[PDB]
Protein backbone atom coordinates (compact mmCIF):
# COMPACT_ATOMS: atom_id res chain seq x y z
CA UNK A 1 0.00 0.00 0.00
CA UNK A 2 2.84 2.37 -0.87
CA UNK A 3 2.25 5.78 -2.41
CA UNK A 4 3.69 6.39 -5.86
CA UNK A 5 6.31 9.14 -5.92
CA UNK A 6 5.47 11.24 -9.00
CA UNK A 7 8.77 13.12 -8.97
CA UNK A 8 10.96 10.00 -8.75
CA UNK A 9 8.99 6.97 -9.96
CA UNK A 10 10.50 3.59 -10.74
CA UNK A 11 9.69 0.72 -13.06
CA UNK A 12 9.20 -3.00 -12.56
CA UNK A 13 11.96 -5.48 -11.78
CA UNK A 14 14.72 -6.03 -14.34
CA UNK A 15 16.41 -9.42 -14.89
CA UNK A 16 19.30 -10.22 -12.55
CA UNK A 17 21.72 -13.21 -12.35
CA UNK A 18 20.02 -16.44 -11.37
CA UNK A 19 20.73 -19.45 -9.13
CA UNK A 20 21.33 -22.20 -11.78
CA UNK A 21 17.72 -23.31 -12.34
CA UNK A 22 18.01 -27.09 -11.81
CA UNK A 23 19.63 -26.58 -8.42
CA UNK A 24 16.37 -25.12 -7.07
CA UNK A 25 14.46 -28.24 -8.20
CA UNK A 26 14.54 -31.23 -5.82
CA UNK A 27 14.40 -34.97 -6.40
CA UNK A 28 11.26 -36.81 -5.28
CA UNK A 29 12.95 -39.03 -2.66
CA UNK A 30 12.14 -42.64 -3.56
CA UNK A 31 10.78 -44.75 -0.63
CA UNK A 32 11.64 -48.47 -0.41
CA UNK A 33 9.42 -51.00 1.36
CA UNK A 34 9.86 -51.58 5.08
CA UNK A 35 8.97 -53.94 7.87
CA UNK A 36 8.49 -53.81 11.63
CA UNK A 37 11.10 -56.45 12.31
CA UNK A 38 10.91 -59.57 14.42
CA UNK A 39 8.22 -61.92 15.68
CA UNK A 40 6.37 -60.18 18.50
CA UNK A 41 5.71 -61.89 21.81
CA UNK A 42 2.08 -62.22 22.86
CA UNK A 43 2.37 -61.07 26.47
CA UNK A 44 4.73 -59.11 28.72
CA UNK A 45 5.86 -59.77 32.30
CA UNK A 46 4.60 -56.45 33.59
CA UNK A 47 6.14 -54.69 36.63
CA UNK A 48 2.72 -53.59 37.93
CA UNK A 49 -0.55 -55.46 38.29
CA UNK A 50 -3.28 -54.50 35.84
CA UNK A 51 -6.24 -54.77 38.20
CA UNK A 52 -7.96 -52.55 40.75
CA UNK A 53 -6.89 -52.02 44.33
CA UNK A 54 -8.76 -51.12 47.50
CA UNK A 55 -8.29 -47.87 49.42
CA UNK A 56 -9.46 -49.11 52.83
CA UNK A 57 -9.53 -52.53 54.46
CA UNK A 58 -12.84 -53.92 55.71
CA UNK A 59 -13.12 -56.34 58.62
CA UNK A 60 -14.43 -59.76 57.59
CA UNK A 61 -16.24 -62.21 59.85
CA UNK A 62 -17.07 -65.88 60.07
CA UNK A 63 -19.82 -67.43 62.17
CA UNK A 64 -19.02 -69.69 65.12
CA UNK A 65 -21.21 -71.74 67.43
CA UNK A 66 -21.34 -71.74 71.20
CA UNK A 67 -21.69 -75.22 72.68
CA UNK A 68 -24.15 -77.50 74.39
CA UNK A 69 -26.21 -75.37 76.78
CA UNK A 70 -26.52 -76.91 80.24
CA UNK A 71 -28.92 -76.49 83.13
CA UNK A 72 -28.24 -74.57 86.31
CA UNK A 73 -28.74 -74.67 90.07
CA UNK A 74 -30.60 -71.44 90.77
CA UNK A 75 -30.87 -69.86 94.18
CA UNK A 76 -34.57 -70.01 94.65
CA UNK A 77 -36.74 -67.35 96.33
CA UNK A 78 -38.77 -67.67 99.49
CA UNK A 79 -42.50 -68.32 99.59
CA UNK A 80 -44.78 -65.27 99.49
CA UNK A 81 -46.55 -65.85 102.80
CA UNK A 82 -47.48 -62.14 102.98
CA UNK A 83 -43.85 -61.09 103.62
CA UNK A 84 -42.55 -59.71 100.33
CA UNK B 1 35.71 35.23 13.27
CA UNK B 2 38.58 37.10 14.95
CA UNK B 3 39.67 40.08 12.89
CA UNK B 4 43.36 39.49 13.66
CA UNK B 5 45.28 36.38 14.69
CA UNK B 6 48.56 37.48 16.24
CA UNK B 7 51.89 35.64 16.21
CA UNK B 8 51.26 32.60 18.40
CA UNK B 9 47.53 33.09 18.86
CA UNK B 10 44.66 30.81 17.87
CA UNK B 11 41.37 31.96 16.37
CA UNK B 12 37.99 30.22 16.30
CA UNK B 13 35.76 30.66 13.25
CA UNK B 14 32.06 29.91 12.96
CA UNK B 15 30.06 30.08 9.76
CA UNK B 16 26.60 28.98 8.64
CA UNK B 17 25.35 28.21 5.14
CA UNK B 18 21.87 27.57 3.85
CA UNK B 19 22.00 25.28 0.81
CA UNK B 20 18.56 25.77 -0.79
CA UNK B 21 16.41 23.27 -2.61
CA UNK B 22 13.03 24.98 -2.50
CA UNK B 23 12.90 28.67 -3.31
CA UNK B 24 11.45 29.91 -0.01
CA UNK B 25 9.33 28.71 2.91
CA UNK B 26 6.13 29.71 1.10
CA UNK B 27 7.23 28.63 -2.41
CA UNK B 28 8.04 24.96 -2.95
CA UNK B 29 9.58 25.52 -6.39
CA UNK B 30 12.65 23.32 -6.69
CA UNK B 31 11.82 21.05 -3.75
CA UNK B 32 12.63 17.34 -3.74
CA UNK B 33 10.15 14.68 -2.64
CA UNK B 34 12.64 12.14 -1.28
CA UNK B 35 10.60 9.00 -0.74
CA UNK B 36 12.88 6.75 -2.79
CA UNK B 37 13.68 3.34 -1.24
CA UNK B 38 16.59 2.43 -3.53
CA UNK B 39 18.47 5.62 -4.45
CA UNK B 40 20.16 8.17 -2.22
CA UNK B 41 20.86 11.88 -2.41
CA UNK B 42 24.33 13.38 -2.25
CA UNK B 43 25.68 16.64 -0.83
CA UNK B 44 29.30 17.08 -1.90
CA UNK B 45 31.08 19.56 0.37
CA UNK B 46 34.60 20.77 -0.40
CA UNK B 47 36.32 22.76 2.33
CA UNK B 48 39.23 25.15 2.58
CA UNK B 49 42.70 23.75 3.20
Amino acid sequence: MALINPQFPYAGPVPIPGPAPTETMPLLNYRVEGRIAGIQQARQFMPFLQGPHREVAEQTYYAIGTGIQMGQTFNQPLINTQEG
Amino acid sequence: APATIAAGATGELTMYYWVPLAYSETDLTGAVLANVPQSKQRLKLEFAN
